[PDB]
RNA sequence: GGCUCUGUGGGUGCUUGGCCGCUGGCCAGACCUACUUCAAAGCCACCGGGGGUACCUACCGGUUGGGGAAGCCCUAGCGGC
RNA sequence: CACGCGGGUACGCUAGCCGC
């Protein structure tokens, strides 16, 4: 423990802000020394030997809000000179030095991107999820982060690497791979929404290429349709509702997924004529599944789970509601 | 060796740790963790453990709520009480036996036991509050957590009144009732502690039946053993 | 305009930190000297300019007290008001020793201020931890005790005896006793060097090296027996004062004293000098007391008068003095400050301790914390004085909470770092100035009628004729 | 001059980034045995950039019998393609430091502008991974979920009953 | 007053509070 | 002071704080402890007496 | 208004921590005797690295048999060494492992007089047998070359360029040629037009490509340009010279090693002027080489010696001997520019460092900020007398000692004589020509 | 009721006050920093015995370069011995 | 070159005109 001469260089680097706002009017003297004692005792816990990642996050968040509060206090003293630069700088050396003594921490790393993107540092943001990516690959929140702020900057062919190395990392769960066909039909739509892309036929490979992997369950594939009906107003969105049904039935023929994706599929884009009359089908299909021979418990547990999602809309009729209600009761 | 007697007593009254062993001993001594994991505990640590404590005990009863104010407060996390001068000294210690007196009902309970490891650990109240401290432990002096206290005490900064306790400090073993009772019928000022401790309570309405069975049954029996040795034939020494 | 602010902090930062005054890089001729002293003005103007801005870094904080009233004054506040008005960790340390029957006692603090030494008159020596309240050692040693003194640790002291002085360990076993010191009646430990300097009662002066164990320069000052010795802590020199009432400068290299100022009528009693080496005190047997400026060797102010022959003074770490005369001593606060060119008298005294039938016969500074420790007849009084001490240490130099292993690696580190005693002049910093004789020497070697009538006065007593003779002899017959 | 190196172990294979390379001359010499010992001394060298561990011990179990047997895995493929600077060795190459010479010379094939070399043959990356080898329970601590000592035993058990085919003809119990 | 109350938690949280700890000692 | 180190104690050779080479191997010491004289300066005095014992006998 | 400084020992540890806080105060009041305890520390410093000057590190292998004649290094690689030693074979070491050697053969009948690396894997030597090329990195072991060379006169050094597949060998017949590999059988003889005398070294300067100095026994040295296919400059100088080297970071400068017991650095675009004269020797200096930094020069003398320099010094910063160094050949840097080279007349090639005192691999920050702050205090007080006289001493042997105060006799008694001459002769009404003007004879084109 | 241990006060020499900058004051203190003509006479000043002496120091005698108190004289001067 | 606070064209957002 060189710890007392390990300090001295970030105390002695934050001395001259400090001769900057008493030379101001903006903190008195005894309130700089009591910044001074508290980013000393700051420092000497966080060049410490035996330190944690909440003791770095209790150090930035004392640094971010002494930073706000002199944003406060500057701007009602009315004084521009000031910049937020130098505290912004010794945040990033902060959290640099965290990311160097805990790399195996995801809550201190979310940290670490969460500030870089408040006070807009894009690129900056890029390289700590580049570096975050690389020690932790397994990990889909990371790999969603990434992929979504790639496409949410417009970057598509940057959001397609970042989920194309993700999905070839997580292949244990299916969530980054939902969150992918999430993100390519979320592209899709801003293409149609901005009037190849006239078929649509990327959801349609991520499902024939996830069909042969270590995930690939018939609740799996459920939760892909349950993905895949959200924002049905699209192009091509019957081609893959369809292509996604006849795969489960060639496949899974008679699981209660599979019948649950026969029941539910014609209620793609609907909410209203077309409404009641795509219901009427529906229930014909769901009382033919309730008869057919399936495991009727785990089918009556799907149903009266997307019942009680039924029942959560308003504006509809009361011989429908309680029709669904008798029908509900005996399961 | 006067220079030595003079010494003796003002090392015994000096309070504030000088070298770093002392003050590796005085923060290791605490209630509820063992000495090895409270010498490296840091003051947030034990503000987090014990203002868990006092949350619970502030939900449990509602005069707790100037105290989250004035001594469980995150300012209070800082203060050392030995930088404070005399008038600050002395209204922190009314402070704490309020708050002693306030905690002794439910002193039983682990909630209440963080909030005085809280106090113990970070106002030194086994140091600068023994009387009070000891006082408001002694209806409970057949508990684990008393033997913890007696563990902890400083041995010079008891007072005379309750320097019965020193076999039970030698041998870590709760006091019986009979030590209590003898030395109460023997000394007058440990019965007048006991009893100017639980009426300062009962006249700030904060009284509880354990101490009021406590303090009745300590002065029957030391008042039952004051008569037999006050009695003695003689018409004058009788009177 | 905005920057009249940075022009004043560089001047501040120059005059302090910038020790010295500055290269002019003009009237350089080479032009890679020139760009090469270019750049390292700028680095020390950095440098100077980065210890001014790290300088708001310090911890702690100067005492002070203040009269707020236009009645009351500073010098009539009560100890027991400081008492009441301080905090307790430091009004913990106003306590007072009562020991009567081992005569009047001597007080020495060590220089991180941890133990003290109290050394009685009639043997009984002690040293203490005085604010954990353990005493280290205290034995009884029979005869007289002249003067106590810790080494450069608290573990080694040393004890002036009747004939010799002697050297104990912590634990009061005696190392060794030191026979070509006999009758030491004044010592000074030099704390950067490692000698110990001894004035005996003969006259003689002598330097032993504690670290090696040589007596480096016996010097005999040939003038009286000595009734004073103090040891500037800048260049390491001894003011010793005489009994004809001259305060003589001394160093291990020079038989002869560096400067004598002249002082009072009769002998000077006591003196002082200050840790930057400023400025002394010194006060005599004539009741006066006064002060000079040190590096120009001039007297600042007038006299100043003690009511009574002041047996001890000893000046602080900031601006405050001690001067101990009679039963009681005073505590100036302004007598000499280092910013102003012209020195002013100050009317009244800091503060006042009291008469109260105790001769005072030494009274010691505690080097970083705000108290005094006089030692008088009836044994160790300290007291509690707020302006004095300096309140920020540098934990390097000297420490007043040092452990075990860092006062083992700081002994270490004195000991590779301790100084020949040949580096003691009167300015400390000389050591790669030029020999300007040896400079003309190498020069020349590398570039290789009112006077002349007492030439021919000095040479015609040789009686050798020595041909610029007969040609000064030619000039004299021309002229 | 190494840039890079890989570090198969039985919870996973994580690749380090030099920085303040070894000296080639003095390895046999007291100082630079001393800073190999010592991790205050070592950990200036290397500083940890990736991490990839094993979803099971069925895919340790392939690592391994692919592995030792010489050939590389997919997933190893993919992690070196995720943390090497992709190029072609025509103007710029990126050294990478292996154990083995068999796996040198496949990833020298799989990716042209990484040139690798076996610590079978360079006494530099031998005494760098042997170093690593000798810190490896701290230098991965802070995503070290659990030990190493467990892992490395079932790993060991699982390997070897693999090769021997145990459970198929051991029934006595 | 001339400050926000976030201002004011700002202070409280950044700079300490001595001396509202000292004003609530003394009532 | 600790256990000097290969070039601490050779740079400081000429070092130790306990014998000088004035305290002449602490025979002093020695021999009052061994008689249990309970005065350093009566071994002085018995020292100096023998002395001058020996320039008489080195002067006969 | 009473307040005193009150002091916690918060202030040393806060309560929790093992950190020892240590505040520090940078006023020049707490800290004196500042230039005199500096003086002690760099009188320290001189004494630690005069006692932790510890040069010789190693040698490689059993040596050779008869002394070693030449050495060179594998300037892209970093631990491939060849020497070729005065029986005519050529080992290959590799530095990793110096126990025993990598590749060994008996090479040619006489003494190997020049070696290379080429810039594949391959590697070239001389002898007046002609020059040959082997493979010593190859599967099988081959002792036989692939290529030889004998017509072009007797041949005495090679030197390869930095890129390219050329090299140019330094002949008897006052020519060089210059051979590209692959593509050419014969080489390209390039020679000053009327020159007789031998060419005794070669050296393309590595920074800027197609530009070959080389010495001659004319007491010349002789520039080439490689891309205009002729000799361009040619200075006599007054001794002979034996070795030519360039600066790997200043492409003009270049260093002459002569008989004159003397190291010249020279400028290649005016050579008037030498830009320095390194003069120390005692016997005459075999072989000079700057270290990859540019800012330093080994030379191994024909006496016991090695000596280091700085470039701008003038005299020796190190001397390295030992008694069972016979003589000195041939010396070179490794291309950590920490480490140097020697091939003896004993046979052995052995391994010193540069910077005598100073310790390899991983340090500690403490540990390199201490000596880093040990030799700035040396570059400030390093002209004090103490640690002046201790610094430059160091244990030369006792022939080196007795001929290096017989030379400054026999040069103290030339300056006499000349300066007696100038005062009672007609040259006193001149300038006085300086030393790096007289080391010059004539310059011609 | 007894032994032991500990503490305080008196005594173990013939009784004249507590403190101070003391012929006067104070015990609740008060005022605070002035005033000044001419630095100083010399000597002594304890280390155990025999021995060495390169370096430092002390004492004694000198040598170069400067410096001029004082003594003596007179052509009077920015003087001369 | 730009970097704080307001009303604007515009927000499950901040890109753009002028001020404080």
């Amino acid at each position: 423990a060189w710890v007392a001469d390990k300090a001295r260089f970030y105390l002695e680097r934050a001395a001259p802000e400090l001769r900057e706002w008493e030379e101001k009017e903006i903190f008195t003297k005894d309130e700089i020394r009591n910044l001074v004692a508290k980013r000393s005792d700051f420092e000497h816990l966080v060049l410490a030997p035996g330190t944690k990642p909440t003791d770095f996050l209790n150090y930035v968040n004392w640094e971010r809000s002494l930073d706000r509060l002199r944003a406060k206090r500057c701007a009602r003293l009315n004084i521009r000179s000031v910049t937020s630069h130098a505290s912004q700088a010794r945040t990033f050396g902060i959290f640099e030095r965290a990311v160097l003594k805990h790399p195996g921490s995801i809550e201190l790393w979310l940290a670490y991107l969460e500030f870089a993107a408040q006070v807009k540092a894009t690129k900056r943001w890029r390289r700590i999820m580049t570096r975050a990516l690389r020690l932790h690959p397994m990990n889909a929140s990371l790999w969603t982060l990434a992929g979504r702020r790639a496409a949410q900057n417009g970057d598509m062919q940057r959001a397609r690497a970042h989920f194309l190395r993700g999905c070839r990392f997580c292949t244990r769960e299916p969530t980054l791979w939902l969150e992918y066909a999430r993100c390519e039909m979320d592209w899709l739509a801003r293409m149609e929404a901005k009037k190849p892309a006239l078929s649509g036929a990327i959801p349609i490979a991520v499902f024939d290429v996830a069909r042969k992997q270590p995930f690939w369950g018939p609740a799996a594939a459920e939760k892909f349709f349950d993905v895949f009906a959200k924002f049905g107003h699209l192009s091509c969105h019957e081609r893959i509702i369809s292509h996604v049904v006849t795969t489960m039935q060639e496949l899974f023929p008679n699981h209660p997924c599979t019948w649950s994706v026969h029941i539910r599929q014609p209620l793609v884009g609907v909410d209203t004529p077309a409404f009641p009359k795509a219901l009427r089908e529906s229930l014909a299909r769901l009382k033919a599944a309730l008869q057919s021979t399936t495991d009727r418990k785990a089918l009556a547990t799907k149903m009266v789970a997307w019942m009680d999602g039924i029942l959560a809309i308003e504006k509809l009729d009361a011989a429908i509601r309680t029709v669904l209600e008798h029908t509900k009761r005996s399961l | 060796s006067s220079l030595a007697q003079q010494l003796a007593q003002i090392a015994a009254n000096s309070r504030s740790s000088f070298n770093v062993k002392a003050l590796k001993a005085s923060h290791s001594k605490s209630l509820i963790w063992e000495p090895r994991v409270a010498v490296s505990q840091t003051f947030a640590e034990i503000y987090s453990q014990c203002y868990e404590g006092f949350k619970e005990l502030c939900h449990l009863d509602s005069r707790f709520v100037p105290f989250d104010a004035t001594l469980f407060s995150a300012q209070s996390q800082e203060v050392d009480r030995t930088q404070m001068t005399a008038e600050e000294n002395a209204a922190l210690d009314k402070r704490v036996d309020s708050f002693l007196h306030l905690v002794g009902s439910r002193l039983r309970l682990m909630p209440a036991i963080k909030a005085v490891e809280w106090l113990i650990r970070r106002f030194r109240i086994h140091e600068f509050n023994t009387g009070t401290l000891l006082a408001t432990f002694l209806p409970y002096h057949t508990i684990p957590a008393f033997v913890t206290l007696l563990s902890i005490l400083p041995v010079q900064r008891i007072p005379i009144e309750y320097r019965f306790l020193d076999p039970y400090i030698k041998s870590l073993t709760p006091p019986p009732r009979a030590a209590i009772v003898q030395q109460a019928t023997n000394r007058p000022d440990l019965l007048s502690a006991i009893s100017r401790y639980t009426l300062d309570s009962c006249r700030a309405k904060q009284e509880y039946p354990g101490l009021i069975s406590f303090w009745g049954g300590i002065m029957a029996e030391a008042v039952n053993g004051m008569i037999d040795k006050m009695r003695s034939g003689r018409r004058a020494i009788q009177l | 305009k905005a920057e009249l602010d940075r022009i004043r902090r560089y001047k501040q930062a120059q005059k302090k930190y910038g020790r010295g005054p500055r290269v002019d890089i003009k009237s350089v001729r080479d032009k890679k000297l020139r760009r090469t002293l270019t750049n390292l003005e700028n680095k020390y103007k950095t440098a100077a300019l980065k210890a001014k801005e790290a300088e708001i870094l310090l911890e702690n904080q100067t005492g002070f007290l203040e009269p707020e009233g236009e009645l009351e004054r500073t010098y009539k506040v009560r100890q027991d008001e400081i008492v009441k008005e301080v905090a307790v960790e430091v009004a913990q340390k106003k306590f007072e020793l009562k020991l009567t029957e081992l005569g009047p006692y001597t007080c020495e603090y060590s220089r991180n201020g941890r133990d003290l030494i109290l050394a009685g008159r009639k043997g009984h020596v002690a040293t203490m931890d005085w604010r954990e309240g353990k005493l280290g050692c205290e034995l009884q040693l029979g005869e007289t005790v002249r003067d106590a003194r810790f080494l450069h640790n608290n573990q080694f002291f040393a004890v002036a005896q009747k004939k010799y002085v002697y050297i104990y360990d912590h634990n009061g076993v005696e190392i060794h006793c030191l026979r070509k010191h006999v009758e030491v009646s004044h010592m000074e430990f030099l704390p950067y060097h490692f000698l110990l300097a001894t004035l005996s009662i003969s006259g003689q002066l002598k330097y032993q090296d504690t670290s090696t164990g040589q007596i480096v320069a016996e010097i005999a000052t040939k003038h009286g027996t000595p009734v004073s010795l103090t040891q500037n802590p800048y260049n390491a020199i001894l003011h010793i004062g005489q009994q004809n009432g001259t305060v003589t400068l001394w160093s291990p290299n020079s038989t002869d004293p560096l400067v004598k100022l002249l002082a009072h009528r009769g002998p000077v009693r006591s003196l002082a000098v200050d840790r930057e080496g400023r400025y002394m005190v010194s006060t005599g047997q004539d009741n006066k007391m006064c002060i000079w400026d040190i590096r120009n060797f001039k007297e600042a102010v007038n006299s100043y008068f003690t009511r009574a022959p002041a047996t001890s003074v000893a000046i602080s770490d900031t601006g405050l003095t001690a001067v101990g005369w009679g039963t009681h001593t005073t505590i100036w606060k302004g007598l000499f400050n280092k910013e102003r060119p012209v020195q002013v008298k100050v009317d009244s005294p800091y503060m006042t301790w009291g008469g109260q039938g105790q001769v005072v016969e030494r009274v010691r500074w505690c080097p970083f914390e705000d108290i005094l420790g006089i030692g008088h007849n009836e044994g160790f009084s300290s007291i509690i004085v707020p302006g004095a001490g300096e309140a920020n240490y540098d934990a390097l130099e000297v420490n007043p909470f040092e452990t075990k292993k860092q006062r083992q690696e700081g002994e270490v580190k004195a000991l590779l770092n301790k100084l020949q005693p040949e580096m003691i002049a009167l300015d400390p910093n000389f050591i790669g100035n030029l020999d300007l004789r040896s400079e003309k020497q190498r020069q020349a070697e590398r570039d290789l009628n009112t006077a002349l009538k007492k030439y021919l006065r000095k040479q015609r007593k040789k009686n050798i004729i020595d041909e610029k003779r007969l040609k000064a002899e030619e000039l004299y017959r021309q002229m | 001059v190494v840039n890079f190196l890989l570090f198969e172990s039985a919870v996973g294979f994580s690749l380090f980034e030099v920085v303040h390379q070894a000296d080639t001359v003095g390895l046999e010499l007291p100082e630079v045995k001393d800073a190999m010992k010592t991790l205050d001394k070592f950990g200036k060298m290397v500083k940890l950039r990736s991490f990839n561990p094993w979803t099971s011990a069925a895919q340790g179990l392939e690592a391994i019998n692919l592995i030792s047997e010489g050939i590389m895995p997919e997933y190893l493929k993919s992690a070196l393609e995720m943390n090497l600077p992709q190029t072609s060795g025509k103007k710029s190459k990126v050294v990478l430091g292996v154990a083995d010479k068999k796996l040198a010379g496949e990833i020298t094939a799989a990716f042209p502008g990484v040139q690798c070399e076996a610590a079978d043959t360079s006494e530099v990356v031998a005494a760098l991974l042997r170093g690593i080898r000798t810190h490896a329970n701290k230098l991965h601590k802070s995503l070290q979920e659990g030990d190493i000592g467990r892992a490395q035993l079932g790993l060991g058990h699982a390997y070897s009953r693999a090769k021997v085919k145990f459970s198929v003809h051991k029934n006595d119990n | 007053a001339e400050k926000d109350a976030e201002e004011e938690e700002l202070e409280k949280f950044v700079l300490g509070a001595k001396e509202t700890f000292r004003e609530q000692l003394f009532r | 002071v600790r256990k000097l180190k290969y070039h601490e104690q050779k740079l400081l050779k000429k070092h130790d704080f306990i014998n000088y080479k004035s305290d002449n191997n602490h025979r002093d010491h020695d021999v009052i402890r061994r008689y249990m004289i309970q005065k350093p300066e009566d071994y002085h005095k018995y020292n100096r007496l023998c002395g001058s014992l020996r320039q008489f006998a080195h002067r006969l | 208004k009473i307040k005193a400084l009150t002091r916690s020992i918060t202030a040393q540890q806060a309560p929790g921590s093992d950190v020892q806080r240590a505040p520090r105060n940078l006023a020049p009041e707490l800290h004196p005797f500042e230039r005199a305890r500096e003086y002690q520390r760099a009188l320290n410093a001189v004494k630690l690295e005069r006692m932790f000057a510890k040069p010789f590190l190693g040698q490689l292998g059993n040596g050779h048999v008869q002394g070693v004649y030449s050495m060179c290094k594998d300037k892209n690689s970093l631990n491939c060494i060849a020497s070729g030693s005065g029986d005519g074979v050529v080992k290959v070491w590799d530095l990793t492992t110096r126990d025993e050697e990598t590749w060994r053969v008996a090479a040619h009948n006489n003494i190997v007089k020049g070696l290379t690396f080429t810039n594949d894997k391959k590697l070239l030597s001389c002898a007046t047998d002609g020059i040959k090329l082997w493979d010593p990195y190859a599967s099988p072991s081959n002792t036989t070359p692939i290529a030889t060379w004998q017509e072009g006169g007797p041949y005495t050094s090679l030197s390869f360029h930095r890129s390219a597949n050329t090299f140019a060998a330094s002949s008897g017949q006052g020519c060089i040629r210059i051979w590209d590999l692959e593509h050419s059988t014969a080489g390209q003889a390039i020679q000053w037009p009327s020159f007789v005398d031998t060419i005794t070294d070669v050296c393309f300067n590595q920074v800027e490509t197609s530009v070959i100095g080389s010495v001659a026994t004319d007491r010349s040295i002789i520039l080439f340009d490689l891309r205009t296919n002729m000799p361009v400059i040619k200075t006599v100088l007054h001794f002979a010279c034996n070795r030519i080297v360039f600066n790997p970071m200043e492409a003009m400068n270049l260093a002459v090693a002569s008989e004159d017991h003397n190291i010249y650095i020279f400028d290649a675009r005016n050579f008037d002027k030498a830009l320095n004269i390194q003069k120390g020797h005692v016997a005459a200096v075999m072989d000079v080489e700057f270290s990859p930094t540019g800012e330093e020069l080994v030379s191994g003398s024909y006496d016991r010696t090695i000596r280091l320099w700085r470039r701008d010094a003038g005299h020796s910063r190190d001397v390295y001997h030992t008694k069972r160094m016979q003589r000195v050949f041939r010396t070179m840097w490794t291309m950590d520019s920490k480490y140097i080279l020697t091939g003896s007349d004993d046979g052995n090639v052995r391994l010193w460092r540069a910077n005598a005192s100073e310790r390899s691999g991983v340090k500690a920050t403490r540990q390199r900020q201490a000596l880093e702050y040990n030799n700035a205090l040396l570059d400030r007080y390093g002209h004090l007398p103490e640690i002046r006289r201790i610094r430059r001493h160091r244990h030369l042997p006792k022939v080196v000692k007795k001929a290096t105060e017989i030379k400054r006799e026999e040069l103290a008694a030339i300056k006499r004589r000349e300066e007696n001459e100038r005062k009672h002769s007609n040259k006193k009404y001149e300038k006085r020509k300086s030393e790096r003007e007289k080391a010059v004879l004539v310059k011609q084109q």
